[PDB]
């Protein structure tokens, strides 16, 4: 069934899932027309699945041309993501293939139970987790990549950089989290504890900065303290 | 008119008729059924005084031979059984209305409710949902489960209903998986009626038996057969105009005949909700549409 607070090193056992999260799969700007109405103009987007226990990202971007001459996009948008993690599961060798799939959010159950009947073995479950993964697109090199893209394209990351070199999946996870809900909270503030420092970089090949295991201990303590201030200044306590 | 001839009736028992029904004492002096019209399958039916659990009956048609009951002390049932003796059973059947020890089936001259509820209701089709095939009569109880439940014990005593799943490879194409899951009128159309029923008559008489069995013994997988054969309709954004007069009239007559008492059990909050105001067919069944709404407004 569902996955919670009970349950949560499930996500870091030998079992392969993925967490699959759609909210950044349509996305849009709003805007007057010249006669004063609104309209929507369409950007791109990005189906974020990851496999929480290697860092695995699958980031498939979704350009605008999927919506072209379609309707109803927001009830299309969880099809479309469906339709392409099915496609995703069946380029992956049997041994490769999840156990489940966790979706973020239970509008996706159905459209993905339908694109897998094929995989009845594969469950596909709910979460009470209230994951962050909605800011991915606060990641300055993953939102590059979806910006960018002049047609459908699938792009592989390991979210993780090289943490899991020195620390457990349910650490670097548990990482992640703060840093995603952290910028999902207050970007800026966030960012620029992330950036301050012009002596640690972000390596080519890395989404996050070079950070030591001392400087990740003070970042992540800047991080909690963010989301307790914004917690603040939000609910005025 | 027909006549089910009883040969007595040892314990107490509340029996059906169709729709109707009355209570018999403990060796009442009781035979039968009689005027029982021609032309219809029937249902007779048992609620035992001292155990309101397990009400059972048997589907039947008297143009398939002569039945009667008998009280079976060591099965502790009423069972419906065939004599082949033809003067016989005239005979004796001709001896209890001497004697006018039978009730009369009490059909009203301008009543149609039974011809209504039965209409595509055929004992041939029976018989393959309920396998005995040594009997021309159908043996159903408030236990027996569905071939879908079972899937979800003993399957000679199953409810054979034809499997629906709306999650499920049959009901979907490949490539067309959410305008097939969203407008079910491939596998309404193509699946279901072209290539398992063959025609609509033979859909709304399984339809008509699931709701019958579901409220003359409350089946429970019979009721779950019964609204996701009028969910398939509903989902269907291309259903036959005949067909969706047809269904409203069946479903008109099935909402007005069910014990009022028993629509909170007996109806499926979501799929009513569902059929009469956000399908394709939500403006399409106005006969049942009133009647629930007069009915049964708490529901929705
Ligand atoms: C939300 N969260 C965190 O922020 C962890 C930190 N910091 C969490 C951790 C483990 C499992 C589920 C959630």
């Amino acid at each position: 069934g569902a996955m919670n607070s009970s349950n949560y090193a499930e996500l870091f056992n030998n079992d392969i899932k993925l967490f699959v999260d759609d909210t950044n799969v349509y996305r849009v700007t709003v805007h007057k027309t010249f006669e004063g109405n609104v309209a929507t103009k369409a950007i791109n987007g990005c189906i974020f699945t990851l496999n929480p226990k290697t860092g695995h990202l699958f980031l498939k971007i979704i350009h605008t041309s999927v919506w072209a001459g379609q309707k109803r996009l927001s009830q299309l948008a969880k099809w479309k993501t469906a339709e392409e993690v099915s496609a995703l599961v069946r380029s992956l060798p049997k041994e490769e293939q999840p156990k489940q799939i966790i979706v973020t959010r239970k509008a996706m159950l159905d459209p993905l139970e339908v694109h897998m009947l094929d995989f009845p073995n594969i469950a596909i479950r709910p979460t009470e987790l209230r994951l962050p993964f909605s800011a991915a697109m606060s990641i300055d090199k993953l939102s590059d990549v979806v910006m960018k893209a002049t047609e459908p394209q699938m792009v592989l990351f390991n979210i993780y950089d090289d943490w899991l070199d020195r620390i457990s999946s349910y650490t670097a996870f548990s990482r992640l989290t703060l840093l995603l809900r952290a910028l999902k909270t207050n970007e800026e503030s966030a960012k620029m504890i992330l950036l301050s420092d012009p002596t640690i970089t972000i390596k080519s090949y890395h989404l996050w900065p070079s950070f030591t295991d001392e400087q990740w201990i003070t970042i992540e303590s800047q991080m909690r303290d963010l989301i307790l201030t914004e917690y603040g200044r939000k609910y005025n306590v | 008119m027909n006549t089910v001839p009883f040969t007595s009736a040892p314990i107490e028992v509340t029996i059906g008729i169709d729709q109707y029904s009355f209570n018999v004492k403990e060796n009442q002096p009781f035979h039968g059924i009689k005027d029982i019209p021609i032309g219809h399958v029937h249902v007779i039916h048992f609620q035992h005084a001292d155990n309101s659990s397990m009400r059972y009956g048997y589907w039947f048609d008297c143009r398939m031979g002569n039945f009667y009951i008998q009280y079976d002390p060591k099965d502790g049932l009423y069972k419906m059984m065939e004599e082949r003796d033809g003067a016989k059973f005239e005979n004796i059947v001709h001896n209890f209305k001497e004697r006018q020890m039978m009730v009369s089936y009490p059909k009203i001259d301008e009543d149609d409710t039974w011809y209504n509820l039965t209409e595509f209701v055929q004992m041939d089709k029976i018989r393959k949902i309920v396998r005995k095939d040594e009997n021309q009569f159908s043996y159903v109880d408030s236990s027996m489960t569905t071939v879908q439940e079972n899937e979800l014990s003993d399957p000679a005593h199953s409810l054979n209903y034809t499997v629906i799943n709306f999650k499920s490879r049959e009901a979907i194409r490949p490539g067309h998986e959410m305008e097939d899951f969203l407008d079910k009128s491939y596998y309404l159309n193509t699946v279901m009626l072209q290539g398992i029923f063959k025609n609509s008559s033979n859909y709304f008489g399984e339809l008509q038996f699931a709701f019958l069995n579901a409220m003359f013994f409350g089946n429970y997988g019979s009721s779950l057969q019964w609204h996701a054969m009028i969910e398939l309709i509903c989902s269907s954004a291309t259903v036959p105009k005949h067909m969706l007069d047809k269904l409203d009239e069946i479903l008109y007559y099935q909402i007005k005949t069910l014990p009022e008492q028993y629509s909170d059990i007996l109806l499926n909050e979501r799929v009513w909700n569902i059929c009469l105001y956000s399908s394709f067919q939500k403006n399409s069944l106005h006969n049942t549409e009133k009647i629930m709404e007069n009915k049964y407004p708490e529901l929705l």
